[PDB]
This record gives structure tokens, sequence and C-alpha cells, in this order.
């Protein structure tokens, strides 16, 4: 039997973050995957 | 009229076709 191949899900890591001198509170965004692997 | 998985990626734009039309 023929198996395709395909690397699993990988993307990049951007985090949100306003400055420092008003908060810590950040948010991480993953770039071209959808919300089921993470 | 106009016409992968090794680390490459392209981002989409921030303003969508539909706002540049707008
Ligand atoms: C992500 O997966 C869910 C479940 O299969 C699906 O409903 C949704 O459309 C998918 N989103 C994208 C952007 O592929």
């Amino acid at each position: 039997e023929i198996l395709d191949i395909t690397p699993c899900s990988f993307g990049g890591v951007s985090v949100i973050t306003p400055g420092t001198n008003t908060s810590n509170q950040v948010a991480v965004l993953y770039q071209d995957v959808n919300c089921t692997e993470v | 009229k106009v016409t992968k998985f090794n680390g490459l990626t392209v981002l989409p734009p921030l303003l969508t076709d539909e706002m540049i039309a707008q």
C-alpha cells in the first residue's frame, strides 16, 4: 500500500504584549495552524 | 485575469481585498 507522509503541525509563535510599564498580560499567536493540535 | 512544509510560509496581508475595495 501507499502512504502519503506529511510533516505534522508546525508554525510560528508570536507574543502580543503591551508596554512593560502598563501590564504583563500576553497573547500567543500560532500562525497558519488550526486550533486543534494546540 | 492574474494567476510548503519546509519552514517557509506566507503571512496574509493586514488589509484584506474587501477592505481595499471599500
Ligand atoms: C479546523 O478544524 C475544524 C474541525 O475539523 C474545522 O471545522 C475547521 O474548519 C478547521 N479550520 C481551518 C481554518 O481549517
